[PDB]
Formats: C-alpha cells, structure tokens, sequence
C-alpha cells in the first residue's frame, strides 16, 4: 500500500500519506485502534452510519 | 424527485426542513452539527422570516417526535451572483442545541483530498427530498430518495447551452424519468463508501425537469471546506 | 353615479332572467320571487336557481352612493356554487359601512345551442387578448412582458395568476414576434370532470408555441385554490398528437384555449433567471 488511493489505504476512515507512509486518521466520535483499520466509536451517536435501534 | 422509491425509516436521518409563517416547507437543509445548517443561498430571498423543523417523516400531519427551532444568524458567501448562480452556499447558526435521537443524526464532513481521490471517482450517489412529482404537478408529502450516477466533464459541458463554473458539477440520466425537480432547493447529496455516508454536494440548479438529454447541476462542496472550517467558529 | 361590478360579458341579444333592487340595512331581506338571502354586518349572500332551460351569460351589480376606493385591485363579487354556463350559483358580496343600496340583473340565453366563443375571441386575435389590453413586447428579446394594472397572485416563485371580471388567466410560456394564430377550442360544462385532458395537433406547420387558458370556477373562501395545469410528457417534434391534462381541486364551469403556432420553435424557451430549482 504505497498510497491511500488503493482502498482508502486499508483504513475505514480518513487516510493520508505522512512521511511517504500510509497513515489513518479518524473522525469525531472515533479513534484509531490497535490494527488501525477500524476506528472504534467513542460516542453515543457517532456519525457516518445510519441509526438502528428497534 | 420523479420516480424512485420512498425512503425507509432509519435511512434518511440527516435531513431538516425550512418552514415559513404558514408552517409549510420550501427548502431543505443538512444537519452538520448541533447548531449548524447548510442551505442554498437563493432560499434566503423568497421568505422574509422562517423557522427550522426536524424529525418529520410526513409534512401533511404531525406524528410525534418533530421539533421546531428558531434561527439565530445566517452567513453567505461574498461572491454570490444571481446571474450565474455561483457560490450557492449558505450557513445557518441556530439557538437551541438539537437533541440527537433516532432518525436524527449528523453526517460528518469528509476531507477534500480523499473526496476528490476516491469519493468523487465512485459510480453513483443518493439524493433525497420532498420534490414535486411532475414538471408542474403536486408536491409530495412523503420524504423520497433516489440514486443517480456521475457524468464525464466533456459531456457535462457539452450537454447544456449555458455557462458552467468550476465550483459545481453535473449529473443525471439521459432519457429515463429519474431526476429531481423544483422544491428541492438546498437538498443534500451524499455518497456511500463501505456503508459510510459522506455529504458531497447540494442540489443547486438545472433547467427543466427530466428533459431529454439534460443534466442537473449540483454545487461542489469539496472545494469550500476551508470556508466551511472558517464558519465552524463563527458565533 | 355609483360603483359597478361585473361578471362575464354582455351581448345585445340576451333576455333578462330577473331584475331587482335591494336595501342593505334591513333584517331580514324581503323575499322577492321566493328566493333566499342572508345579510350580516359584512356579508350579503343570495341563492339563485332558475327553472327554464337556459344558460347564464352575465351578471352586473350597481351600488350607491359613490365611495373613495377603486374596484379592480381586489374581489368583491363572487358566487360559490356554480358559475357561468351552469343554471345556478350562489352570489356573495362584501359590503362597507357606507353602502345602502344595490341593483341586480341577470342575463341568459337558451340552453341547448349556447356557446361563448364568439365574444371572448375578439375581432383581432393577433393583437388584442380577451381582457382588452393589447400585447406589448420587448424589442431586444421579443418576449411579452407582464401586465401590471390588474389583480395578480402567485403560489410559489416563478408563477402568475391574473384575475379580472371573474375571468382568470395563465400563460404557459413566452411569446415571440412572428407567431401566428391557428384556431381556438372551447369546452362546455357537460364534459367537465375532476380530471380530464384534451388532444391537439402538431402536424408539420401546426407546431404549438404558445397556450393561454381562460376559465371560470368557484371559490369556497376569498382565497382561491388555483388548479394544476401541467403539460403531460413532452411535446417534441416526434409525437404528433399532443395532450393537455388538467388537475383541479375545485370544479370549473367553462374553459377556453387559444393555440398559437410558430414553425421556428424548437420546443424550449425560458428566461435566464427562471431556470434553477
Ligand atoms: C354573516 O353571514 C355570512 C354568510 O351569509 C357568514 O359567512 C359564512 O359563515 C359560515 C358560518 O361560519 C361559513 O361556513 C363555515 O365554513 C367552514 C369552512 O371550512 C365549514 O366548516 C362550514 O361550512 C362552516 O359553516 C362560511 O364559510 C362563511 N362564508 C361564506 C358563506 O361565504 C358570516 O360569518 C356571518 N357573520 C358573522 C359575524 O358570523
Ligand atoms: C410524446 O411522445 C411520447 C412517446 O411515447 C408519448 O408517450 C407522449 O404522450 C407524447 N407527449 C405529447 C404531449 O404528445
């Protein structure tokens, strides 16, 4: 994965190239996890998804 | 919005309506944050005063859960011209912090570089609203949604006979009766990426409705993000 | 002298249905010829229903004494259930504090062979409309302007609805210099439904370039509900027979369409600020 242009650079949220290296970055209500692919929610109603309760 | 299919509950939660003194909607808006509303510039002129309504799946009658809020201040781009319909972006600061619940949730604004690299290079996108059901017919009382693909730049400019600015881009079918009509001013356009939803454009303009060999023009939001950012801390 | 209010147009070969004079302060009315009224502080309504086979043509009201107010910017006479062409309608008039008399007359014509096309079409259809005001264009684009000295109303942006002497109006599109007049079509009251349509020809040099509709109707309250007159599908060159479809919320009683023809029209013509949602 040289650039984030290929499948979001394996990230499930924001991606960019820092020091010519693919690095992820999350949106509000999220933070980068151990693997960094998926950002775990950190809020009651995180954005980016449709609500599903009942 | 002609044709398509009615939005199912829990799939279109980022919408909001603008109501006049008679309490009838005429423009839409996107819930960007707890105080922030995105709307087209031209919606600010036909109404002297207005309020915001949220959480209504049926404009004809109340069903419970709807909320009414009062506007505080409006900000508009300094280069808006009524002739070319350019810079059709407007931000609204509200008063009461909206209470998030089911069917009421904001859509996060994505970064510009990703959006131009991947999001805008995808196949299709989703629009929604309360658009009229014909060229001059009646307005629908049920929120509706529809799907539309993108169009290449060369055909985009060759389609219409008017001038096209770099701040807005076209899309739409060729002959099938799938296109949004009047009454959807300020409506949001969203893109899907691994089930994640990102706002990309606003329904800006376009002559006629479902005309043969004609495309609709949507305002390109990705090039205004810094402006949007400079409005994140205004009042 | 006294002020006057009209509904319809008068012709020199019509017989009177009835003719009466009313005071406007008594309570209740005087029952004239077994009819019914109602009088209040700000309303005067009358019920009419003829017995002979006839279709009504015109109504006229005269009020004394003269008062300082023009009589064309608002609505003062309107009848609520019926109209022109149907043998009955219920008149409603709104008074002021200084009006104390009224004179009322009604004219009609034999029911079977009565049609109103010979009056509202005029003698020079290419230069004067049914209202009487002549057309006047813009010299740099050749598109007609909007007459401004009549009661006009809008529903949303980019819409117009004129009114005068109980006759409405709606112009479909814009008009050019070199248009021609082809013909006119009329629709009587026995072919009126809640939803209907009409077929017109578009063969070669009969290309439709302008349509304006004139119609009477009823109104429950002073605020009317204009019907939806949209243009079914698209009338391009290919489809020769083109249909016009109505969608009414209240029942009309008469309609009239003045087709205009221009071979040069490409089918699309719109202003530079009308176009975007
Ligand atoms: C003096 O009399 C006039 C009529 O001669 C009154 O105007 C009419 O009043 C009636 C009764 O309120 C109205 O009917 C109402 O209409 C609603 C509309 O939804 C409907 O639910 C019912 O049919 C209801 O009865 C009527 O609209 C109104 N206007 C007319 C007939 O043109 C007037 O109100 C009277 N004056 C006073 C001070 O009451
Ligand atoms: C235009 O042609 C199409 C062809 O299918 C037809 O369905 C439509 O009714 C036509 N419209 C008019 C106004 O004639």
């Amino acid at each position: 994965r040289k650039l984030c242009s290929l499948d979001n650079g394996d990230c499930d949220q924001f991606c960019h190239e820092e020091q010519n290296s693919v690095v992820c970055s999350c949106a509000r209500g999220y933070t980068l996890a151990d693997n960094g692919k998926a950002c775990i929610p950190t809020g009651p109603y995180p954005c980016g998804k449709q609500t599903l309760e009942r | 919005i002609v044709g398509g299919q009615e939005c199912k509950d829990g799939e279109c939660p980022w919408q909001a309506l603008l109501i006049n003194e008679e309490n009838e909607g005429f423009c839409g808006g996107t819930i960007l944050s707890e105080f922030y509303i995105l709307t087209a510039a031209h919606c600010l002129y036909q109404a002297k005063r207005f309020k915001v309504r949220v959480g209504d799946r049926n404009t004809e009658q109340e069903e419970g859960g709807e909320a009414v809020h009062e506007v505080e201040v409006v900000i508009k781009h300094n280069r808006f011209t009524k002739e070319t319909y350019d810079f059709d972006i407007a931000v609204l600061r509200l008063k009461t912090p909206i209470t998030f619940r089911m069917n009421v949730a904001p859509a996060c604004l994505p970064e510009r570089d990703w959006a131009e690299s991947t999001l805008m290079t995808q196949k299709t996108g989703i629009v929604s609203g309360f658009g009229r059901t014909h060229e001059k017919g009646r307005q629908s009382t049920r929120l509706k949604m529809l799907e539309v693909p993108y169009v290449d730049r060369n055909s985009c400019k060759l389609s219409s006979s008017f001038i096209i600015t770099q701040n807005m881009f076209c899309a739409g079918y060729d002959t099938k009766q799938e296109d949004a009509c009047q009454g959807d001013s300020g409506g949001p356009h969203v893109t899907r990426f691994k089930d994640t939803y990102f706002v990309t454009g606003i329904v800006s303009w376009g002559e006629g409705c479902a005309r043969k060999g004609k495309y609709g023009i949507y305002t390109k939001v990705t090039a205004f993000l810094k402006w949007i950012d400079r409005s994140m801390k205004t009042r | 002298d006294g002020d006057e209010y009209f509904i319809g147009k008068y012709k020199e070969k019509d017989e009177t249905l009835f003719f009466a004079s009313y005071g406007l302060k008594r309570d209740p009315c005087q029952i004239v010829l077994g009819y019914k009224c109602s009088n209040n502080q700000t309303h005067f309504v009358l019920n009419f229903k003829t017995n002979k086979k006839s279709c009504i043509s015109a109504i006229k009201l005269t009020s004394y004494p003269k008062i300082n107010q023009n009589s064309d910017l608002t609505r003062n006479l309107y009848c609520q259930t019926g109209g022109i062409g149907t043998d009955n309608c219920k008149l409603v008039f709104k008074k002021r504090k200084r009006q104390i008399a009224a004179n009322i007359e009604i004219y009609g014509i034999p029911a079977k062979k009565c049609s109103f096309k010979d009056r509202y079409i005029g003698a020079d259809p290419l230069h004067v409309d049914s209202y009487g005001l002549s057309y006047q264009f813009d010299q740099e684009h050749g598109w007609n302007l909007e007459r401004n000295n009549i009661f006009k109303d809008t529903r949303f942006s980019t819409e117009v609805f004129y009114h005068k002497n109980g006759l409405f109006n709606t112009q479909i599109t814009y008009l050019a210099e070199e248009d021609s007049f082809s013909e006119a079509r009329e629709i009587t009251a026995k072919d009126i439904k809640k939803k209907f349509s009409i077929i017109l020809p578009n063969e070669e040099y009969k290309r439709i370039s302008f349509l304006d509709v004139y119609w009477f109707q009823e109104t429950m309250r002073k605020k009317p509900k204009y019907p939806y007159i949209h243009y079914n599908g698209e009338c391009s060159n290919e489809n020769k027979t083109c249909e016009l479809v109505f969608d009414t919320d209240e029942l009309m009683t008469y309609a009239l369409v003045k087709v205009f023809t221009n071979p040069e029209s490409d089918g699309s013509r719109l202003k530079e600020e009308d176009l975007g949602r």
